[PDB]
DNA sequence: CAGTCAGTCAGTCAGTCAGTCAGTCAGTCAGTCAGTCAGTCAGTCAGTCAGTCAGTCAGT
């Protein structure tokens, strides 16, 4: 007996066990998790000669099961969280350990973000989201300590305790890290078999797209435990789900008090979920049913897929089907080879438009800005730290240097929406031409010398020299930023404003009846066609794009300019990317005609 | 709170228990109409002050549910589990219903009844002024009323009560026809694993003590403020107090000084005494233990010292501990609280009833011949000497007292003797009589000293102090006090006695003592004669190592010869052997009086005082002239008796006024007289053979 | 989890629950407990519609088990004792509380009085022996409280503990006697519930025949527990095994001490056993297995068995065999028949020889206070307190007056052996006619008036007035202690000392080859003779002793003196002794016979 | 010459009072202990200047 418990934990343990055994499918799950240990544990001791312990319970049932547990939990956790826990490993040790829960939800009017959190909520079970700012180091933390003695021969034993600990209180005992038990013998420690369980803290700010006009903010801190630790870096948007626990006395205890306002505050535990945002952070949990999988495969096989989900980009723009031909092509991205001990070969395409305005060039690049994932939008400026971090650290505990990530680090296997491309300094553009093909960028600034990673996608949509002239005179400088950043772009779509009588009609009733294949699938068709599967070339395609290469030297090496390697190497990028649409395995002469006629467009 | 003092469940609950006993204390139909609305209106009419909640009703009314339908749940032993819950519980559930106004107050009642009136009187005066306030300040009507019982102090129930509550235990009788709770225990059988239960003893009570007020809740005064602050008391000593605990004088800075009062507060008598081991039910090698027992309320005044009681109380703790250095923690030092006290050897004069008495004493007196009867009655198991038997009932009637006005008073009482030796077998009536009369004391030889039946002065526990304890004699008065072995008594004790043969008066001028304290005793005496045995050349007072003084105040001397005879014999070794062959001598055609009803006959005889009248005047007279003329004709030391006393008159009248009871008649007639001189001349003059 | 305890503890607990296996008695007294109770039990809940927790361990086989707990226990039985107790209520536990153990024993040199106790033989295992005084009154502790609630209704619990529990250590936490819980409601207590578990201190002093020659006595005193109240009454001689524990803080505590040297001791349990003495304390407890009750059964069914149990209480005596006759008489003792009520009549014998020196009259009576149980001798004085208990008492707790009992309340049911009656005063002498018919004592001295009980068996040895006068001038005294002390004796018997020629012969062969039917079996065959059966009187003799006491009233009142009914009761009872002998049930004409011959040489 | 009575010592019992031991206490005084403070020390943040780059004007 601890303390021979009463029998009202009895009865909540018996209560909530007729709960857990009334629904069925929990039982299921603690099902899969010990048999999935249980064959990873035969692996690991079978040829050769990690799932943590939480179940989620969603707050839906307890509603229509018992009010009084349900408008127990969200009052007093301290009271009602340890039975049911109790109960839970209960059932877990009898069917074959702390076995955590979760509270996913359905919030109860908690769902506030600490602009409003103080001070008559407290003690209570509290929904928090907003930014996280500014992450702390990962540091361990000692339980049970084990020492070896001499020279009799026989282990020992100690445990130790917190107030962070299970979320009552307790009379608390300090222990002294033992040396020289009775009788006197020297008591040599060890390591390895005496335990450790992580520990970090992280400090949440209110959300700025929520925040009042201009005030300054005001936060809260949240304690983490062990398997919480490193879920979401610094700059993410994080629903957190805890108890928001009072602990410390308040200078009550010794007269004549500092500190004047004693009892500070964080919140414990218990279920960091990392959300999406509109400009940070993946989107990619999207889910993949049975059925959506078995439509997929039905409209796999057509042969008119690419000419559909051509016009499925523009519900309410007119013309211009090439762009959103290159648009999937992008967000489909080709393939990424990297070679055996050489340097890897670029994967991506870049895009540039030019035009005259008012020609819906930045209404195009919202709509990339939200049906891809991880995009990220710079315009105009940009210095400092867009393509560096600029390792502005002030590291309290220490003196050291850290590194802060602008917008490029932070945009990986991502899109980059650039707008007004002319409007941006040179001294910028040495970091585009160290990202466009090094894709690599190094920073030694004072500091320290690194080779960080970023493989971003970059789209840009730069204003002519003067007026609307992209036809007049010449296109040699009617956009002038010469040379290298016209050869790192893949295509440069041109695109002019001709006037007409039949497209004013064209434009006409569209326009007009706009103000009175559906995407919400089109996004789970694109990362179920990007995760599976890569393809292969084939010896059918070689010929169509030699034949065509030597053409496109001999003759626009005759009528335009300028003509690299690298576009050989886009005509390679592209045939993967229409070899991925059709979600086929080999590549075809088909893939070569498309690509073939695409850059006939784009440069001719 | 859980973590820190837990909780438990037990199947025993308290919800429905309230509900039955409501529905017990209304609806018990079977001792006009129910049975407590009547005991319970004779409360409330202020009559009685005790409430007798018997242990016989309750299971009958078990029984009488369990076959009407529904289940009953089990309250007895409930009962007898826990016992001290019960009587808050029970008297919150009296409480409800009450017939108030039955009778109008009298003028010369008393003083407790008045204050409680105008307690309740003021309650309800206060009760209605807050409604009568918040109610004209709008803005069914229980929310009201709920709003006012929580604004408004009053005086709690536990306050205004005027009566107690005693329980009673059950029966063999009871618990035989349906099928514990009082098993008749020993004070060594009491295992330290009944505190709390509901027990029965039996043993000698001895040091019961006076009855002195002790204090419940005291009643100050503020004296500014005006309110009237109470405190319990539960501890043995306790603390007054200071300025004040209202919510008047506190809240100011001007705090108020109380005092108290002494009208106002609720007293209760409280007495304690011991019970000693009964010395029957001792194992072989022991000595008599002892267990204290307090009694409060109605039932004071009912244990006297020397008898054999059966107390049933429940059984609680009192803390202490002895020497601070002997101390382990938390040893508990247990008593005996009381409940319910039943004697036995029933007292007379404490009856009144006679109506089912009649029943079986109206049986021995048509049964025919009751005197000769009873006669054979006391002492059946031995062979011989009617006239013995025959002297010594008129030693248990006694009587008849008489005051003269002047006033000095005459007894009203027989001293007997009795004489002879070895085997007349004298030891067995006196251990007999000794146990039929209540109030019996019999005492040895040496024995007892002088100091040990005079009284004696000692220091009092706990309460105070210095009072004479008492000893053999101011033990048993108005009673027999037997003795044995009369030669061998120290001389003081011999004056002692002399000083009891004068009525009412041992007087003691010792160091502590200048009291004169009373005895109304009766003595029966048994000496010896001089070694060896009866010699008819040996003088009568040359066998006898007694003055004739003291063979004069006795009124009737005996002598009980030993000579061998034929005759006799084959009929006592028949009748002594007929009982070691069995356990019962009479046969042919008698039966014997069971002893109870025995002393039911003769404790109604005693309230008759017969009547003397005019012929028995001149018989008595005539009588008198034939004794006192031939007695002293002879004036020798022969086997005479000289010179018969007028203690003989005054005894032979009141051996008269004796036999006139036993025929309960107030008619004195020649039978009486005849038969009185008859029992002088036999009484004596007996050594003829 | 209590500590969750060590390896260690489980290698007692393994080793101990192997012995105990090995050796299958115990399982089987084990079975008869658990077995008895249950029986029990169902006769109290099926009818109307006890026996303690503890096995008694022989030392004798750990020896032949082994070395290492044997010499384990003996030194340091802190560390033993309690988990050979877990592992026995493991088994008692499994087979369907505390069931604590005994140690008998054959003990290892530690057989030590309290003279030499201290202080090289602390915290051991000790065994001490001697006088029971002065034994303190018997209180019950608290273990364990309960409290209902107002208004809630829920119960509650507390625990207490303290120094003289199992004997190890403990870092001790007083706590409150508790009221008012949080939140604030009065708790009231309650009994019945609550357990209670009793206890007792009793002292112990040498022993007064071990004792050095004079010198003050030295004494230590001893703890009890639940299953030992009241074993032993002040006055007996007691064995007492348990462990030395020395409890206390010696004064190191608080400076400038007084109670110049502190650790107070004591011995804590664990099994009083009393046993036997010369003179006080019975010793019925002898065995009777099957062999020795079939062996009476043997001898039970000759017909001069009481010739020879005659000849069996003289091994080194010539002659007197009617004096041997009524000793065996005195020693079954007849019956007790109590009446309804009445009184009771007795049921013993009382016997006084007379005659002349040096005829072993004094050695005869050391021979009846050995083979007896419960003799108590008294020579000479005497006054005060034989008969009485003198009622010195000065108990210091509280004025009260306790009794002291003397030698004839202490040897009930058993044999006073009084030498040289007639230096005895007539003051005892009131006291003896006290006791030897009317079978009580009563006392009321200063004091209180009691009636306790009696029933003692008296032998006396008197001398003539004077010389040896025993046949010369008459009978009429030559004893002079007249004249009810001659007649409560049943039996005077006359000795002379005749000079003869045949007589010397057959004295001097006697004498001379004793200095160059057994009594350990006989006693054992009068117990057996005791517990049964009583008889019960029949019609066949009442008629030999009616014309036989005729017979003696008619023809003995003409030759001697006294006769009275007190001969005739004597008849009777020496008639149910010898119908007791030859282990019948009924009464036959020999025993008649029989007793009328020993009453014909006792008188004439 | 033997019984007996009365005188006489002796042991034992009850009264007597002076030590004795346990429990309580208040005042004060001292022993430690904690709150005070002051000086140290590194970190950190705002002011300030120098360099470098984009804009703009004027010269050819
Ligand atoms: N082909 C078109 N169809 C429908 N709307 C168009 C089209 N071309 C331009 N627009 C209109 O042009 C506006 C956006 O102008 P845009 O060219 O994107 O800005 P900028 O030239 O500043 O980059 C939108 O409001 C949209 O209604
Ligand atoms: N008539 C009789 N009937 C029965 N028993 C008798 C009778 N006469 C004498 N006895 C016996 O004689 C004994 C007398 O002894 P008891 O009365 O105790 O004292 P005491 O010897 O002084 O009279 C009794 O025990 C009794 O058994
Ligand atoms: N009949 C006998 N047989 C053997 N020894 C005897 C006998 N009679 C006397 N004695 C001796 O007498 C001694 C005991 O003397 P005893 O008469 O008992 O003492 P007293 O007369 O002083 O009480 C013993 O040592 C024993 O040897």
């Amino acid at each position: 007996t601890f303390f021979a418990p009463d029998a009202v934990f009895g009865d909540r343990v018996r209560r909530f066990q007729e709960f857990l055994d009334t629904f069925t499918s929990y039982r299921d799950s603690v099902r899969s998790i010990q048999v999935y240990n249980s064959n990873n544990a035969a692996n690991y001791n079978d040829d050769q000669d990690i799932l943590p312990h939480r179940i989620i319970i969603s707050l839906d049932d307890l509603r229509e099961f018992d009010r009084s547990f349900w408008s127990g939990i969200l009052v007093e956790p301290a009271y009602f969280i340890p039975p049911a826990e109790k109960a839970l490993t209960d059932l877990a040790d009898s069917m074959d350990h702390p076995w955590k829960l979760s509270f996913k939800g359905s919030f109860g009017a908690h769902a506030l973000s600490p602009r409003t959190l103080t001070a008559q909520h407290l003690n209570k079970l509290v929904s928090v989201e907003g930014i996280v700012t500014k992450t702390s180091l990962v540091r361990p933390k000692l339980i049970r300590s084990v020492h070896y003695a001499a020279k009799t021969g026989r282990f020992h034993y100690r445990d130790y305790t917190d107030a962070t600990t299970t979320l009552t209180t307790r009379i608390p005992t300090p222990a002294i890290y033992p040396t020289e038990d009775t009788e006197g013998n020297k008591l040599t420690t060890e390591y390895g078999y005496s335990t450790f369980i992580d520990h970090q803290r992280i400090t949440v700010q209110e959300m700025p797209e929520m925040a009042p006009a201009g005030q300054l903010p005001r936060s809260i801190d949240v304690i983490l435990d062990d398997d919480l630790v490193d879920k979401t870096k610094p700059g993410d948007r994080v629903n957190v789900v805890g108890v928001f626990k009072s602990l410390g006395a308040g200078g009550m205890n010794q007269s004549n008090s500092n500190t004047l306002i004693g009892f500070k505050t964080l919140i414990l535990g218990n279920t960091v979920y990392p959300l999406h945002a509109r400009s940070t952070g993946v989107a990619a949990r999207q889910m993949l049913t049975d059925f959506d999988i078995r439509n997929i495969n039905k409209l796999s096989k057509k042969k008119d897929i690419f000419d559909i989900l051509s016009q499925s980009l523009a519900p309410s723009i007119y013309g211009h089907d090439h762009i959103k031909k290159a648009i999937l092509l992008m967000l489909m991205g080709g393939v990424e080879k990297n070679l055996e001990n050489g340097s890897h070969l670029r994967g991506d395409i870049n895009i540039l438009m030019v035009g005259d305005p008012s020609t819906a060039k930045s209404q195009l690049l919202r709509f990339v800005l939200n049906t891809a994932s991880l995009a990220i939008a710079t315009t105009g400026r940009g210095s400092s730290g867009v393509g560096l971090t600029a390792a502005v650290t002030t590291d309290r505990e220490t003196g050291e240097r850290r590194l802060e990530a602008g917008a490029m680090v932070l945009a990986d296997r991502g899109v980059v929406c650039i707008d007004e491309f002319d409007k941006m300094t040179d001294v910028d553009r040495v970091a585009i031409h160290e990202v466009m093909e090094q894709q690599t960028v190094t920073i030694a600034k004072a500091g320290i010398h690194t080779t960080l990673n970023a493989r971003c996608s970059v789209i840009a949509a730069a204003n002519p020299v003067f007026g609307q002239y992209d036809v007049n005179r010449d296109p040699h400088q009617n956009i002038a930023l010469p040379d290298s950043l016209l050869s790192r772009f893949d295509l440069l779509f041109v695109v002019t404003d001709d006037i007409n009588e039949i497209r004013d009609r064209s434009i006409s009733e569209h326009v007009l009846r706009t103000h009175r294949v559906t995407i919400p699938f089109l996004r789970k068709y694109v990362q179920y066609a990007k995760e599976r599967v890569i393809p292969q070339l084939t010896q059918e395609a070689i010929n169509v794009i030699v034949k065509n290469y030597t053409d496109l030297r001999n003759d626009d090496n005759t009528k335009k300019s300028p003509i690299t390697a690298r576009t050989l190497e886009t005509l390679i990028r592209l045939a993967t990317a229409h070899a991925k649409v059709r979600l086929s395995k080999t590549v075809n002469k088909v893939d070569a005609k498309v690509a073939a006629n695409l850059l006939r467009f784009a440069l001719l | 709170m859980s973590a820190a003092l837990p909780s438990i469940q037990l199947p025993v609950d308290y919800n429905n228990l309230f509900n039955e006993i409501t529905d017990f204390l209304v609806t018990f139909k079977q001792d006009k109409g129910p049975k407590y609305m009547a005991m319970l209106q004779k409360v409330a009419n202020r009559e009685l002050n005790s409430v007798i909640i018997d242990l016989d009703d309750i299971l009958q009314y078990q029984n009488e549910k369990f076959l009407q339908g529904t289940q009953a749940d089990d309250l007895v032993s409930a009962i007898q589990q826990n016992a001290n819950h019960f009587t808050e519980l029970f008297c919150r559930a009296i409480d409800n219903n009450m017939p108030l106004p039955t009778k109008e107050i009298d003028y010369k009642d008393d003083v407790l009844d008045v204050i409680l009136n105008q307690r309740r009187l003021r309650n309800e005066r206060m009760l209605s002024d807050r409604t009568n306030e918040i109610r004209s300040e709008n803005l069914m009507n229980d929310a009201l009323r709920e709003v006012v019982e929580d604004e408004t102090e009053l005086f709690p129930p536990n306050l205004t009560r005027r009566y107690f509550l005693y329980f009673k235990p059950l029966s063999q009788n009871c618990a035989r026809r349906y099928r514990i709770s009082s098993k008749p225990l020993s004070v060594r059988q009491i295992k330290g694993d009944f505190l709390g239960q509901l027990i029965t003893v039996r043993g000698i009570i001895t040091r019961v003590s006076d009855v002195k007020p002790a204090v419940e809740v005291i009643a100050y005064t503020c004296d500014q403020c005006g309110y009237e602050v109470f405190q319990e008391v539960n501890s043995r000593t306790f603390t007054p107090l200071s300025e004040c605990t209202s919510e008047e004088c506190s809240q100011n800075q001007t705090k108020g000084q109380l005092f108290m009062s002494t009208r106002a507060s609720k007293f209760s008598a409280f007495q304690e005494c011991k019970i000693q081991e009964l010395s029957q039910q001792v194992p072989v090698g022991h000595i008599p233990r002892s267990l204290n027992i307090h009694v409060n309320g109605t039932l004071v005044r009912s244990l006297s010292p020397g008898d054999i009681v059966d107390v049933t109380g429940i059984f609680l703790p009192a803390p202490y501990t002895g020497f601070k250095a002997l101390k382990a923690g938390l040893l508990t030092e247990t008593y005996l609280e009381a409940q319910f006290v039943r004697q036995h050897k029933k007292k007379f004069a404490s009856f009144s009833l006679t109506s089912d008495v009649e029943e079986r004493v109206m049986e021995l007196i048509t049964s025919g011949d009751v005197y000769n009867r009873l006669a054979k009655s006391i002492a059946p198991e031995i062979y011989g000497n009617l006239d013995v038997k025959k002297a010594l009932l008129l030693l248990l009637v006694g009587g008849v007292d008489k005051r003269v006005g002047d006033g000095m008073k005459i007894r009203g009482d027989i001293n007997v003797c009795l004489m002879g030796d070895p085997g007349v077998a004298k030891s067995q009536l006196l251990k007999a009589i000794c146990k039929i009369s209540p109030r019996g004391v019999y005492t040895t030889g040496k024995g007892s000293s002088g100091v040990g039946l005079t009284a004696a002065v000692m220091k009092d526990p706990v309460t105070d102090e210095m009072i004479l304890e008492g000893g053999a004699l101011v033990l048993a008065d108005n009673g027999i006090c037997c003795i044995d072995e009369f030669d061998k008594m120290d001389e003081s004790d011999r004056t002692a006695i002399h000083e009891v043969m004068e009525q009412q008066t041992i007087s003691i001028s010792k160091a502590g003592i200048n009291t004169t304290l009373n005895a109304r005793t009766s003595i029966l005496a048994a000496a010896n004669p001089l070694y060896g045995r009866y010699n008819p050349r040996l003088s009568p007072l040359d066998n006898i190592n007694l003055p004739a003084a003291l063979l004069s105040r006795f009124d009737i001397l005996f002598l009980m010869l030993d000579i061998p005879s034929r005759d006799d014999d084959e009929k006592l070794a028949e009748h002594v052997t007929y009982v070691h062959m069995h356990n019962k001598q009479p046969d042919l055609d008698f039966t014997p009086v069971e002893p109870s009803k025995m002393r039911e006959y003769i404790a109604y005889a005693k309230t008759k005082r017969p009547v003397m009248s005019e012929a028995v005047n001149d018989y008595v007279v005539q009588a008198y002239i034939r004794l006192r003329q031939d007695s002293k004709r002879e004036m020798d030391s022969k086997f005479s008796f000289g010179q018969a006393t007028p203690r003989t008159l005054l005894g032979i009248i009141r051996l008269s006024q004796a036999l006139a009871k036993l025929r309960l008649a107030d008619m004195v007639d020649i039978d009486d007289v005849e038969e009185a001189l008859r029992l002088v001349r036999v009484s004596k003059e007996s050594l003829y053979q």
